[PDB]
């Protein structure tokens, strides 16, 4: 069952935020260098498939130079049932936006640390101030959970309110949501990208955005901007069984 | 030591954690900063090296 971790969420009313229950966002990636340091987040949506942001993947096209740790709570000192996997493919979404798919050298494995998150509806449209999660070993900023798996839970905010002259300005796009506390304190940062913006719909948890931009971090008025993700699932959909 | 290298550092609105270099002309120091992985400016370097073969 994806989307639904063997460990029951903290829910948390990164920057911010508390730290999160291990193995409790199981879906949770670190995207890595070979030498082995966190520079990206990641989203296991299926066991071959991690879903990420293609700024992530700019300097190199070798999708050997990426590495995929699961099951991890500790930027650093990786639990010892930790899972360290190559990417195969590497795939840009076509268009250029910030979301790209890595293909994993070997399928994982499904534990009760590691489950995948579950796909959105094509088109969907999180509704405005929808109560969704961010979790990510991005910077802290002075806030503590430096070097573990940290939480958010920020409300989702509609672009046409987003993109006020107050906030971003006409910046964020059709294929963007944005999300986070208008006064600021609380948000994903530079270490986050390519983090699971996760949304419980059903009785689930289902992946809705993915860490892209902000102005600056933690800002107030300054919401973070996420790819959305329900433009991009027929894309994923048909990369996932043609790959 | 090109105009770029008075500069400041610019993370960038991205939210990739790059580790990169600026040179730091009140200092007279290249110090590590964080590139967010897009837009930004050229006093960004990769390397310590890079940084002070260039605006050092």
């Amino acid at each position: 069952d994806c989307g639904k971790p063997q460990v029951e969420p903290k829910k948390c009313p990164v920057v911010g935020g508390c730290v999160a229950h291990p193995h409790s966002w199981p879906w949770q990636v670190s995207l890595r260098t070979r030498f082995g340091m966190h520079f990206c987040g990641g989203t296991l949506i299926s066991p071959e498939w991690v879903l990420t942001a293609a700024h992530c993947l700019e300097k190199s096209p070798r999708p050997s130079s990426y590495k995929v740790i699961l099951g991890a709570h500790q930027e650093v000192n990786l639990e010892p049932h930790v899972q360290e996997i190559e990417v195969s493919r590497l795939f840009l979404e076509p268009t250029r936006k910030d979301i790209a798919l890595l293909k994993l050298s070997s399928p994982a494995v499904i534990t009760d640390k590691v489950i995948p998150a579950c796909l959105p509806s094509p088109n969907y449209v999180v509704a405005d101030r929808t109560e969704c999660f961010i979790t990510g070993w991005g910077e802290t900023q002075g806030t503590f959970g430096a070097g573990l798996l940290k939480e958010a839970q920020l409300p989702v905010i509609e672009n046409k309110v987003c993109n006020r002259y107050e906030f971003l300005n006409g910046r964020v796009q059709s294929t963007e949501l944005c999300a986070g506390h208008l006064a600021g304190g609380t948000d994903s940062c530079q270490g986050d990208s390519g983090g699971p913006l996760v949304c419980f719909e059903k009785d689930k948890y289902i992946l809705q955005g993915v860490t892209s931009w902000g102005l600056g971090c933690a800002r107030p008025n300054k919401p973070g901007v996420y790819v959305r993700v329900s433009r991009f699932v027929t894309w994923i959909e048909g990369v996932m069984r043609n790959n | 030591r090109p105009d770029f290298c008075e500069l400041p550092a610019d993370t960038g609105p991205c939210r990739v954690r790059f580790p990169s270099f600026y040179y730091n002309p009140d200092e007279k120091k290249c110090l590590e900063f964080i590139y967010g992985g897009c837009e930004g400016n050229a006093n960004n370097f990769i390397t310590k090296e890079e940084c002070e073969s260039t605006c050092a």
